[PDB]
């Protein structure tokens, strides 16, 4: 049928004009494939016959698609698509499963050819207009133009989609408490009735659909128990991800190295303590899709550690609004993080993990608070609410860092949860500077054209040493500098700098780099009883960091 | 005695399209209470229901008026604006009087309720477009457009400036010392009067509007209390060798902005390689250079001028313990003004204030609203900045994840 709804305007992009493209010459066998199935189509008035009075003519095709050997009609609307204005969204989020309320009954139902069941808007038909060629084009092709939302047009989704909205509203203003998910072609129903009575109930929303122009070709509210959807498989009452054979090889080519990552990746939303670095390890340097990759030692652990939590399914449970919502964060690997949202203790409405990236240096309290706010964006989405955190970090650990460092946060309550390991500060850097330590007049000098660098120090104690640097920025030699200091310093220390950058680094108390000799300094950081760093400007003839200037740039430049 | 009026033809900047804006996600209580405003909006003939043809948008998000007492919706025009604002503020700008910064007491009158009185061109009306989101993507989301004209938008006060001419007009006559500023959706009302009576001005002004249109309007600054005098240089800071250094660097760093700093005699003293720790064998021409040069970095930054074609830009930084120091600038350290802002809990609910009271200031100077760098993590300031929120107004946002050691100097 065709919908009796109301048209959506809609108009070409601003001083363009339609399509005017020539149709290519078809084969006899499509040619009469396509007068056959227009026909079928012109009886069910989804497509008309028009004069040579309209300009405007977009390609026509047919071919065996989706194994149709009965034949399928293709119209190639590039040129009207580039021609037709943009509509709204076109569709742009899901639905997480576990944001959904817990159902006794659900049905799907199939829209029977959805798009050739809602009227095309009338001023717009013109540009729809299409020629079915004759036996080499010789004569006149048959000219027919679109009453309906053509396939491939760029507006059919969205209109479709407000049309179907539109559609439904009456009948869920006289059912409040009915669910309905549009997605595509389908609706999922979804109700707290008695077997029975759902199943009554569809049957008035197919009635409500047939006066619309919908046909469920679906008879006695066809479905299947178990909802396969965007991946997932969904029940009434529990959820989770659908397959998830990981193969049985001893040989990974970089394809099948991706495939499996990607997979899980998707089982770690519902399977908690899922784990990938070491795969992904063996993805560095992308050295071709074809070839094989020899897995780690560190990979094959984790490829069976995973294998282990794939061993029995899991689901996670739905939501009920009235509890609240938890999340727990776990440490677990280096830069990485696992976390369990639930309001019952332990039946995961959803699982994740984070592994961050926020920056070239950073540290467990900074990584924990990033990951705590991922997961409360990830909860107002879902759930339209943040929830009560668990973090493995005490409340003064939290406090100290975040009251001292510059930048601002906020997360929602939380509590701590003893989950080893916990979040430390492996070092405090001191507040002022500590008597009876030896200060180090440190500095850096690189050429920036031969790249020679010298890297010293000068102490008060008198002590004194240059030793010369290679391949270096003006950079290095400060980072090269300090950590030059920190080796052949006591426990307790003072440290001159005059650079911005390498103070800024150090100053944010990193635990973790992706720089080689800042781990190291952190490294000699963490077994100091007392590091003090201050800053002094470049070349201003301070007591100090004037003498480590006139042996740095001696040899530098 | 009862139709609409006749409309202001609008364009859209020379070849540019409308806001495609994406939605941010929002707070079930949030949505709800915007559905609940909305409906209203709908039956008093101000939105209407757009239909799929309509491919623009712009986000939505609700506040509390005080706390607890109302929601309000806020509309986040920043980007239609943009698109509509290099021809504007031209064309049918608003000039800004450099009295009012004089004036002993700004109240602000929130008189954007007028707006809704004036249709909207017609032509216009779907770059006003915004979606009420569902929670979880449940549901495809509730799209709206303006048929009157919207509150967040910098064309609605350009418009409405002649009624605003003949309202007003009144009132200025009988009081040609008060100094009345509009932008966006408030009045900045100025004068030199005693606080009571100021105020009882403002209460005569609210009813000159009540008579238009506004709903029982809106405060209270008091300009010509804003003060610079920061950059400090501490007072025992005569002691060590890292007082001294640390003082030499935040002179060092002044004389890049203000034409005077001596810093020499200071720079002796140090002389030699020193342990950081060790008291003075100077203190004496220096101490004279330290009272000068203090006595530079009370005053005006000598070089520097406001350019009216330039983006006002703003920095904050968290100095702790509910302490925020903050410089507005057009070019990086030409700082036109620098402050303050202290609650002596939260960070980003501070922040949220800071910012808020910057732009009234940056308002009541010079008629613009900064661009702010703004010391925190996107992600969290987006999700947690209205909860606090409180203006009519959005400025632009930047996040400067870096601080220098520039926090010390302040
Ligand atoms: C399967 C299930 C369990 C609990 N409540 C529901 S409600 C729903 F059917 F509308 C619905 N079906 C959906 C399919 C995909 C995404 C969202 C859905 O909502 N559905
Ligand atoms: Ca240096």
């Amino acid at each position: 049928p065709i919908s009796p709804i109301e048209t959506v305007p809609v108009k070409l992009k601003p001083g363009m004009d339609g399509p005017k493209v020539k149709q290519w010459p078809l084969t006899e066998e499509k040619i009469k494939a396509l007068v056959e199935i227009c026909t079928e189509m012109e009886k069910e008035g989804k497509i008309s016959k028009i004069g040579p009075e309209n300009p405007y003519s977009t390609p026509v095709f047919a071919i065996k698609k989706k194994d149709s050997t009965k034949w399928r009609k293709l119209v190639d609307f590039r040129e009207l698509n580039k021609r037709t204005q943009d509509f709204w969204e076109v569709q742009l989020g899901i639905p997480h499963p576990a944001g959904l309320k817990k159902k006794k009954s659900v049905t799907v139902l199939d829209v029977g050819d959805a798009y050739f069941s809602v009227p095309l808007d009338e001023d717009f038909r013109k540009y729809t207009a299409f020629t079915i060629p004759s036996i080499n084009n010789e004569t006149p092709g048959i000219r027919y133009q679109y009453n309906v939302l053509p396939q491939g047009w760029k507006g059919s989704p969205a209109i479709f989609q407000s049309s179907m909205t539109k559609i439904l509203e009456p009948f869920k203003k006289q059912n409040p408490d009915i669910v309905i998910y549009q997605y595509m072609d389908d609706l999922y129903v979804g109700s707290d009735l008695e077997i029975g009575q759902h199943r009554t109930k569809i049957e008035e929303l197919r009635q409500h659909l047939l006066r619309w122009g919908l046909t469920t070709p679906d008879k006695k509210h066809q479905k299947e128990p178990p909802c396969l959807w965007m991946g997932y498989e969904l029940h009434p009452d529990k959820w989770t991800v659908q397959p998830i054979v990981l193969p049985e090889k001893d040989s990974w080519t970089v394809n099948d190295i991706q495939k499996l990552v990607g997979k899980l990746n998707w089982a770690s939303q519902i399977y908690p303590g899922i784990k990938v670095r070491q795969l992904c390890k063996l993805l560095r340097g992308t050295k071709a899709l074809t070839e094989v990759i020899p897995l780690t030692e560190e990979a094959e652990l984790e490829l069976a550690e995973n294998r282990e939590i794939l061993k029995e399914p899991v689901h996670g449970v739905y939501y009920d609004p009235s509890k609240d919502l938890i999340a727990e964060i776990q440490k677990q690997g280096q830069g990485q993080w696992t976390y369990q949202i639930y309001q019952e203790p332990f039946k995961n409405l959803k699982t994740g993990k984070y592994a961050r990236m926020r920056g070239a240096h950073t540290n467990d309290v900074k990584q924990l608070t990033e990951a705590v706010q991922k997961i409360t964006t990830e909860s107002i989405v879902i759930w339209g609410k943040t929830p009560k955190f668990k973090l493995p970090i005490q409340k003064e650990t939290w406090e100290t860092w975040w009251t001292e460092y510059w930048q601002a946060t906020w997360i929602p309550e939380w509590e701590f949860v003893n989950t080893p390991p916990l979040v430390k500060l492996w070092y405090q850097l001191e507040k002022e500077p500590i008597v009876g330590a030896e200060t180090f007049y440190v500095d850096g000098a690189a050429n920036r054209e031969t790249k020679l660098g010298k890297a010293g120090y000068v102490t008060n104690k008198g002590r004194q040493k240059v030793v010369p640097l290679t391949n270096t920025t003006n950079q290095k030699t400060q980072l090269q500098a300090i950590y030059l200091a920190l080796q052949d310093s006591g426990l307790e220390v003072n440290i001159v700098t005059d650079s911005q950058y390498a103070l800024g680094i150090i100053q944010a108390q990193p635990d973790k780099s992706e720089s080689e000799l800042v781990n190291q300094i952190i490294e000699q950081l963490i077994k100091k009883e007392k590091v003090y760093l201050a800053w002094v400007p470049a070349h201003k003839g301070i007591g100090g960091n004037e003498q480590v200037d006139k042996l740095v740039s001696a040899g530098i430049r | 005695p009862i139709s609409p009026i006749e409309t202001v033809p609008v364009k859209l900047k020379p070849g540019m399209d409308g806001p495609k804006v994406k939605q941010w996600p929002l707070t079930e209580e949030k949505i709800k209470a915007l559905v609940e405003i909305c409906t209203e909006m709908e039956k008093e003939g101000k939105i209407s229901k757009i239909g799929p043809e309509n491919p623009y948008n712009t986000p939505v998000f609700a506040i509390k008026k005080k706390d607890s007492t109302k929601w309000r919706k806020l509309v986040d025009f920043r980007e239609l604006n943009k698109r509509t604002q290099d021809f504007w503020e031209v064309q049918l700008g608003i000039p800004h009087p450099a009295g009012l910064k004089k004036k002993k007491s700004v109240t602000v009158l929130d008189v954007g309720d007028a707006y809704f009185s004036v249709p909207l061109d017609e032509d216009f009306r779907k770059y006003t477009a915004f979606t009420i989101p569902s929670i979880n993507n449940e549901t495809p989301g509730i799209r709206y457009q303006y048929n009157v004209l919207p509150q967040g938008w910098k064309g609605s006060p350009a418009i409405f400036q002649s009624s605003m001419t003949k309202i007003l007009e009144p009132f200025k006559k009988q009081n040609p010392d008060i100094v009345i500023y509009q932008y966006m959706d408030d009045l900045y009302v100025g004068s030199d009067l005693e606080i009571g009576q100021h105020r009882t001005k403002i209460e005569e002004l609210r009813q000159h509007l009540l008579r238009w249109g506004l709903t029982t309007p809106d405060y209270e600054l008091h300009p010509d209390k804003w003060t610079v005098q920061p950059i400090v240089l501490p007072e025992k800071d005569s002691w060590t060798v890292n007082d001294i250094q640390k003082l030499v660097g935040k002179l060092n760093w002044a004389s890049q902005i203000y034409p005077g700093i001596k810093v020499r005699q200071l720079s002796k003293l140090l002389r030699g390689t020193k342990a950081l720790t060790e008291v003075i064998p100077l203190t004496e021409e220096a101490e004279l250079e330290l009272a000068e040069n203090r006595e530079i970095l009370k005053e005006p930054v000598h070089g520097v001028y406001y350019d009216p074609s330039k983006d006002l830009i703003a920095e904050i930084q968290k100095q702790g313990q509910g302490q925020w120091t903050y410089q507005i600038y057009q070019e990086p350290f030409k700082n036109l003004k620098t402050g303050k802002y202290a609650r002596m809990t939260n960070d980003v609910k501070q922040l949220t204030e800071a910012v808020q009271k910057i732009t009234t200031e940056s308002i009541v100077i010079w008629g613009k609203t900064p661009k702010f760098k703004l010391p925190i993590q996107k992600e969290t300031w987006e999700t947690w900045w209205t909860e606090y929120w409180q203006a009519t107004w959005i400025p632009e946002w930047e996040f400067v994840n870096t601080p220098p050691l520039v926090k010390l100097w302040y």
